DNA sequence: TCTCCACAAAAGG
DNA sequence: ATGTACAGTGACAAATTATCTGTCGTC
DNA sequence: GACGACAGATAATTTGTCACTGTACACTACGCCTTTTGTGGAGA
DNA sequence: GCATTGCTACGTCT
DNA sequence: ATGTACAGTGACTAATTATATGTCGTTG
DNA sequence: CAACGACATATAATTAGTCACTGTACACGTAGAGACGTAGCAATGC
């Protein structure tokens, strides 16, 4: 409902300037004198300066530099050409089909010589036509998101709720991503690029444990980084570590994406042992505070090593392949060593005044207890349901196996639970009541 | 003469020594007034510690001219009714001439001792600093508006000098409306305006009502650093910006938030992020430098 | 060894006023009055007048100006800290690592705490030192070829001598691309996108034949489109051309690349049978007429169809896969149309007064005669060297084969040349005095 | 007073109706023309279709101050000894610029044009269309050499308009280095230096010495019309361009090429390519549109 | 006619 | 001496409205 | 010294021209992997 | 044995 | 109300030199 | 009564740091597909 004048063009200054003396209170015989005097200021007639005070008092400051021309921005090559225009670029766009504006400009001289008009709209003018339609589409691409501000924080959910993070392993975050690094064998052959599922904390931002390695995300992988952000960390005198990842404890929420390896039959059997729900994302930026740290890794950890092959091929070095030196185990110290000594000990940007370790610390309700190894192994077990035949010797996999107090239950189903890296010894159990106990274990024989 | 006809802006340098809500030691503050030649009445105050320019003259303007409204935090016994526009103005660019062409009176480019006698003199810190510009400025207007405007003066004394003020206007003024005097607000230039229609000022998020349509899109901020709760948008147009909308501020724990205290936040949040030591980065870098240099064959 | 001052300022332009004021000829009583009349609307002494004319007239114009200090681009850190910076950046940024300027200050940082250095270069320091060295950078890999001008053309051969291009059907290109659009099957499914084997006369830039189908880039596919140039192109009504590709003959010069399918012994085989003497290129820059075409197919035409995949990963819409509905044959009308109907009528942009095909008529030494497409597909057929036994038992491919006149030639080494789009009968040739013939179609059992 | 004094410019149109070498029409050219007050001599010409401007003053005054070399295509039997630098220069924003840089005094305040119409140009078949400018600027030298310079003005004495400016000269004048005067040239301000150090000018490729470093980067252009085979490349610095180097015209098919003949050349090329149809293009984009219209997705 | 145990197909990242 | 060209653009002349700017007239 | 009619007069836009230049063409993602959910052969 | 004819894999190029 | 957050930048200030600039004294 | 060097004071032009703002990549992702020549080997008839 206003109107600021800025950058007063000096011509419009100086007429501001004799706008200043027509403003003094004065009688009509001086004011005429003054206007008079005044119009030889710029050149003009009387009527003009006249003109001149009758806008400036309508308009103020606005009335002394001239309007724009009401035809600014519009074309006169008719309202026909323009609709074509604009509805040929629209739909020559939809979908996959690309179109230049030269294509609309050929388009628009085929549809003159359909029409008999001896002049249709030229290529640049069709690109001035244009010109705002592309604009306001680059606008749009570069849309930026506040972000959350402060210490309350909810993320939305599939389901459709917002899952509130208040305490500090009330949510835990797990994603993958495949590093930008091209490892290498002890000899010095290109193996391939890692895979990286990293656990972080929503309300504190901490890196709550990593899996590096070389398999795919899968159950398995999911389940080797839950084991590292549950369990206590213990590194060596390899990584140089100045300080400690202080980190452990269970979740009581598990936030991930759609991916199958976290809607696995599997990952449901972990979250009901660790006594963890989890859940789903709408959109992969829901899942930010997991996403983000990957740039990070790659603008400050993976960008310096000698191997590196970018974000993508269009910047891909043609010196990654030959220049691939690291192996696993040198990046997993390297990145082991970054997450301890620099992104834990950096400041969560939200707060400003805290360190990631120290917002998690800080933030615990209790201090977690720590869970043994062997509970921990059993919970992120991948189990089914079998039964077992007669004189036991239950089969498994293509091998057969038995142990003791089996036999007995021939002609029961129940659950079976193992790891899919030493499948010669397993566990199987009973559901005895409404309760399931540990029956006993088939051991190979 | 009468009232409402010339009035003169002077500056000084208040000798009360200022920290922030969190103790940091400022500098003293800067102290601007307006007053009514012909009563000699208090017209507007500018108290900050902005040095004497164009901006500062212009704050000083646009408190005078608009009505007065204090909140109970001032503890005011009288009510500054004083307002209404000059027919003149006087203050040591180009600036102060646009705004005065733009506000319809003519402005002329050339009391500080008894507010420092009975005023800041009594204030700790003056020439232990404790006072803070919202408690300084707190007392500055509860003297003014109970004491030196309620004062009679030396000469012709019969009446308090609002008093005087009053009976000397030949007819009330029209109040102008609080947008027009926007001119003479702080400008801050080339702001994005993200997603939702927001914008980051002073490190702080302000949502604005119809504003969701200009994501992506430069505006203008004009605010008053008195209040920076709600900001001014505007467009620019290359020959003039116009008005929007009102911007408020998000997350706030405090109804009132002045540009002093936000910049007092922003100044504890990097010192706070600067005592984190950095010694185990670089300690990182150059053994992550010296493992590259070991594989290098 | 020569300056000329231009763009100087408004300043500037006073003071060449009062340049010109005074440079009139006159007597020291009255120049001296000017002078401190110049002196007072400069508010300035009269000796600096007298350094402002001396300036002038021992510099021009240049010393109207003030000069530039001398440490503009110059930095106040120090030598040490400017090679530092310098030398880490370089380092940093060779191979496939990439230090940004920030990960420089950090060692800057770093070195400086070893140091004991209290004031080390901040990060903007850092990014204003490195800033010479990125845009010299950019402008390296920002820079444009003039090409080639006129009619006079060679092509630069990975051999290391030059091959002049003169006339007609003297040098042809021909190179493989993947096609941008997705295509379907009947009833609606999609298939990949088709491979294109363009192949291009160097002296008019005309195109003498495609090749577009699924099959990867071969010496086959070669042979087709070799096929398709050499022939006369004949196409029916369902193509709506409405000029005709009048292009047809047989080169003297094949400039290709180094693919497989182009050093084949295959390709060897077709230039000593038609009289082609193929060549390689040094880099793909050399083979421009080839390479261009691309770029234009896929702006003009393979950008308006349906589905469209860009020629990136960052380019390509996400709704390719289901836009796709063209099919293979109605994308070849599309094209041919467009090469006989657009691209060949096109402007040689080289020349800009004649089309390309205007071009390769008009630059034809003897208007050739075509060959009876009989000769020439036994021209383009895959030889081997087998042996006859018992009288006629050839054996290729694991089939079981005998001729009529196989019988007494049946002890020597005998020249098998065949199509493999049909193994049933194949053609075998005696090696005689340097010579050979043909004994019979030895059929298959 | 003495030789080297006053020189008075004035702007005539040529009514002599030109053609390129082609044939295409072209307009009346104007003449720009110095000369000396002490004698009636012409001291230095230009003529050009460009109409009166500051640059057109400044290449007849680059002529005027320099040395005359003319090749032996113009058959003048008798040498121009015009050089030198005028004591003032009265002429008609930067004419004041040259005036400065150079030393004389420039002002905006009986022109000789009367006598080249009623003598040369009324000869001349286009008189007010088979001449070009090339033709005209040599018959134009012609005049000026032979017949103009080489009359005796009776009312000036017994000497002619040369030797009157000869025997009025003080002392010789070392005359300029050319370089010196480029600020009299005409200007191309963005100019992109290719690979191997050449610019793309008029629609042709300049290589010169020093430019391959300057691949990527922008230069400034100076060059004369009447010769554009030679053209000087200078380097943009704050507030100055420095010279840096000569750029060479390549693939000329003469030895010779002017301003006007490269935009002759230029507008052939695209005449011709104007008359190139275009239905086939139209109908074959119309036909596709058309077809991928009727096909369907995999609904 | 159930239990192991392969396949293939769909659907996410 | 020389990669290849086409979309896109900068600088500018040409065409076209549209406000502007002087005169009269009535205030 | 206020305004409106009313008619040329600038001049501010759009429109079209054309010489110059940036940059993609250089084989390249739909494939890999995983995990659940049928469906069907060997056996009990 | 000893020479053909098939394979498979590996380097290399696009 | 809210995705994330770090590298680079813009606008400003403070420190740091490099000349600009008003006398004094010699020079014709 | 104006040129030519010091000169020492004074701007002011240049760089070095500050610090709030913003763009933009993070979102599984090119080493693989396919072809062709050059070795090794095996089936195999004499």
């Amino acid at each position: 409902k206003n109107v600021i004048a800025t950058q007063l063009s000096e011509e419009a200054q100086v007429k501001l300037e004799v706008i200043q003396s027509l403003l003094e209170p004065c009688d009509r015989t001086t004011y005429g004198q003054k206007l008079r005097e005044a119009a030889e200021k710029l050149n003009v007639s009387l009527r003009t300066v006249q003109r001149l005070v009758k806008n400036w008092e309508q308009d103020g400051l606005v009335g002394l530099t001239q309007t724009s021309r009401a035809d600014k921005g519009k074309h006169r090559i008719g309202e026909f050409w323009e609709n074509f225009i604009t509805k040929t670029y629209k739909e020559g766009n939809k979908g996959s089909k690309r179109m230049t504006p030269k294509q609309v400009a050929l388009r628009v001289e085929a549809k003159a010589r359909e029409l008999k008009d001896s002049k249709p709209p030229n290529y640049k003018t069709v690109l001035r036509v244009l010109a705002p339609i592309l604009e306001k589409q680059q606008k749009a691409k570069s849309i930026r998101s506040p972000g959350w501000r402060g210490t309350t924080l909810s993320v939305k959910t599939r389901e459709g709720k917002d899952l509130s993070v208040d305490y500090s392993n009330h949510v835990w975050q797990c994603d993958h991503t495949r590093v930008d690094v091209l490892l290498v064998d002890q000899h010095g052959e290109i193996l391939s690029r890692p895979w990286l599922t990293t656990v972080i904390d929503t309300y504190s931002r901490c890196i709550m444990g990593i899996n590096l390695g070389f398999d795919a995300p899968s159950s398995g992988v999911v389940a080797l980084a839950l084991r590292h952000a549950i369990l206590p960390k213990r590194y060596g005198s390899e990584y140089k570590l100045h300080c400690e990842w202080g980190t452990y404890g269970k979740p009581e929420h598990f936030y991930t994406d759609g991916g199958k390896d976290f809607r696995s039959n599997h990952l449901s059997q972990i979250g009901a042992q660790l006594g963890f729900v989890c859940h789903l994302r709408d959109r992969p930026s829901e899942g930010g505070v997991v996403e983000r740290p990957f740039k990070t890794l790659n603008d400050q950890l993976f960008s310096t090593l000698p191997g590196y092959t970018g974000s993508n091929v269009q910047e891909r070095p043609e010196d990654a392949e030959k220049d691939a030196r690291l192996t696993l185990r040198e990046l997993e110290q390297l990145l082991v060593r970054y997450i301890v000594d620099r992104y834990n000990q950096s400041i969560d940007a939200r707060m400003g005044d805290q360190t990631r370790f120290e917002r998690w610390e800080a933030g615990l309700p209790t201090v977690p207890v720590p869970i043994p190894e062997r509970d921990l192994d059993i919970c992120l077990m991948k189990q089914s349901r079998r039964t077992v035949q007669r004189g036991g010797c239950l089969q498994f996999q293509n091998l057969m196996y038995r142990g003791e107090y089996l036999a007995g239950y021939a002609g029961e189903t129940v659950n079976l639970r193992f790891d899919p890296r030493d499948i010669t010894t397993i566990l199987v159990y009973r559901q005895e009541n409404n309760q399931e106990v540990f029956l006993t274990r088939a051991h190979a024989q | 003469d009468y009232s409402n006809h010339v009035w003169q802006c002077d500056h000084t340098r208040v000798d009360v020594l200022l920290v922030d809500q969190h103790g940091e030691i400022l500098s003293r503050p800067w102290l601007t007034t307006v007053i009514d030649t012909y009563s000699r009445c208090i017209m507007g105050i500018n108290l900050g510690f902005d040095a004497p320019s164009s901006g500062v003259v212009a704050l000083a303007l646009r408190h005078a001219i608009l009505p007065k409204r204090y909140g109970s935090e001032y503890k005011l016994h009288c009510e500054w009714g004083t307002y209404g526009k000059p027919e003149h103005f006087y203050t040591d660019s180009n600036h102060l001439s646009q705004i005065g062409a733009q506000l319809g009176f003519v402005c002329h480019l050339r009391p500080f001792k008894t507010l420092n006698d009975q005023l800041f003199s009594t204030l700790p810190g003056y020439t232990d600093a404790r006072l803070t510009l919202r408690e300084l400025e707190q007392l500055l207007v509860r003297y003014i508006v109970d004491r030196y405007n309620q004062s009679i003066d030396a000469r012709m004394g019969d009446q308090t000098r609002f008093e005087r003020w009053e009976a000397g206007l030949p007819t009330v003024p029209v109040p102008i409306p609080e947008r027009d005097l926007d001119i003479c607000l702080m400008k801050q230039s080339r702001r994005t305006v993200q997603r939702g229609g927001c914008l980051q000022f002073q490190n702080l998020m302000y949502r604005g009502e119809y504003l969701a349509g200009y994501a992506g899109e430069t505006v203008n901020l004009r605010f008053d650093p008195r209040d920076i709760t709600t900001i001014l948008v505007y467009r620019q147009e290359n020959n003039q910006e116009v008005f929007l909308t009102r911007a408020h501020a998000q997350g706030l724990e405090t109804e009132q938030l002045a540009l002093d205290e936000a910049e007092a936040a922003s100044r504890r949040l990097r010192t706070a992020g600067k005592t984190i030591s950095n010694q185990s980065l670089l300690q990182e870098v150059v053994d992550r430098d010296a493992l590259v240099a070991t594989k290098k064959s």
